């Protein structure tokens, strides 16, 4: 326009208010293209995310907007920092796309999953992680997509969550579109199209912590359906009570699978894979495993909770109300958007929600 | 039992 300017990013264009000078791509995602840059003003590198198809349709919107609001409305030492949100076009008419700006962390949790660690560090990172989750949760908001590529860290040993596109509240009914929530970390209730509650997020933190110990992915499916086969082979077939909770159709297939005993957590996770247990109590392989086996549980009903997790013998070693009990973020109630408003009506809420902030 | 301060990611 005159203060903005496009650059050559991937097979696409990038228009950012000049102050954001020095664009280096770093994130290719169904979420949007993301690259780091140096803010000439803030004088510190930042992260620019371009909303890949904001109004490509009814869903993109409901999420484009869902993130904006949630980036804004939520402040916590462990939830990514919102620094801005600008747009190039000038009129609602021309309103084409929106770029968000959030602080920039050093590396990824993938990067972490590629290095040994010690009880102290691993323990703490899972803490910080459970902290940012207690936050979203404490206000009825669910992330539903906690994979490593959505967790960022730093040389000072800190962690912050990311992408809130899928972030929403209460699954009044099965995730009709889990197609999005990444396979490897999909939760049973999501796989078997049930209905998700708060703790679904805790299942993810299960796979995630398991991946940090194994150094490889836990439930390596080869397709949306084979995913179940890896969950049962390790953890074992679900009791009948659970099977009575499945929709009449999923039930059959699920009960027609071979039966699986499953291995115990002292097998899936042998000591040798856990940090060098030192003489001390709080931080021990055994407790690391106990927490693990309380998240990696098919039945949500019987699955741990963030408050409980934040209170476990391996996490509670650095508890502090100022982080674990922190005040829930307050939404103006904008999430009224369950009501799928038309693309246009959508583009209304969007561009403007964009606007002012 | 203090919180870590460094995380060699490099």
């Amino acid at each position: 326009d005159n203060n903005f300017y496009s650059v050559e990013i991937g097979d696409s264009t990038f228009t950012v208010l000049k102050r954001y000078q020095n664009l280096k791509p770093i994130g290719s995602g169904a979420q949007g293209i993301v690259c780091a840059a140096y803010d000439a003003i803030l004088e510190r590198n930042v992260a620019i995310k371009k909303l890949s198809r904001p109004f490509q349709n009814q869903t993109h919107a409901k999420r484009a907007y869902r993130e904006l609001v949630l980036m804004k409305c939520v402040n916590h030492k462990n939830i990514i920092g919102l620094l801005n949100v600008f747009t190039p076009q000038k009129s609602l008419e021309e309103f084409q796309d929106v770029y968000i700006v959030m602080e920039l962390m050093d590396a990824n949790l993938c990067q972490v999953i590629q290095m040994e660690l010690d009880h102290e560090r691993m323990s703490y990172l899972l803490y910080q992680m459970l902290c940012g989750i207690k936050h979203l949760h404490s206000a009825g908001i669910i992330h539903r997509d906690l994979k490593p590529s959505n967790i960022v860290v730093k040389s000072d040993c800190t962690l912050k969550i990311l992408d809130f596109g899928l972030a929403r509240t209460a699954g009044t009914s099965f995730m009709m579109e889990p197609e999005v929530v990444t396979r490897y970390y999909r939760a049973p209730e999501v796989i078997l199209g049930m209905g998700y509650k708060e703790n679904v997020d805790i299942w993810s933190v299960g796979c995630i912590m398991g991946e940090m110990v194994c150094h490889k992915i836990l439930f390596p499916g080869r397709d949306y359906i084979d995913q179940w086969n890896k969950v049962i082979e390790q953890l074992g077939t679900p009791c009948p009570a659970f099977m009575k909770k499945l929709q009449p159709t999923v039930r059959n297939y699920v009960e027609n699978r071979p039966k699986y005993a499953g291995y115990s957590f002292e097998k899936l996770f042998p000591d040798v894979l856990f940090p060098a247990d030192s003489e001390h109590n709080k931080l021990k392989a055994s407790q690391a495993r106990d927490l693990l086996s309380k998240m990696l549980v098919i039945d949500a009903s019987k699955r741990i909770s963030v408050d409980e997790a934040l209170q476990h013998p391996y996490i509670n070693v650095w508890y502090d109300p100022s982080e674990a009990e922190a005040p829930p973020p307050k939404i103006p109630d904008k999430q009224l958007d369950e009501r799928e408003h038309t693309i246009e009506e959508w583009k209304e809420l969007i561009y403007k929600e964009v606007m002012d902030l | 039992p203090k919180r870590p301060t460094t995380l060699n990611l490099f």
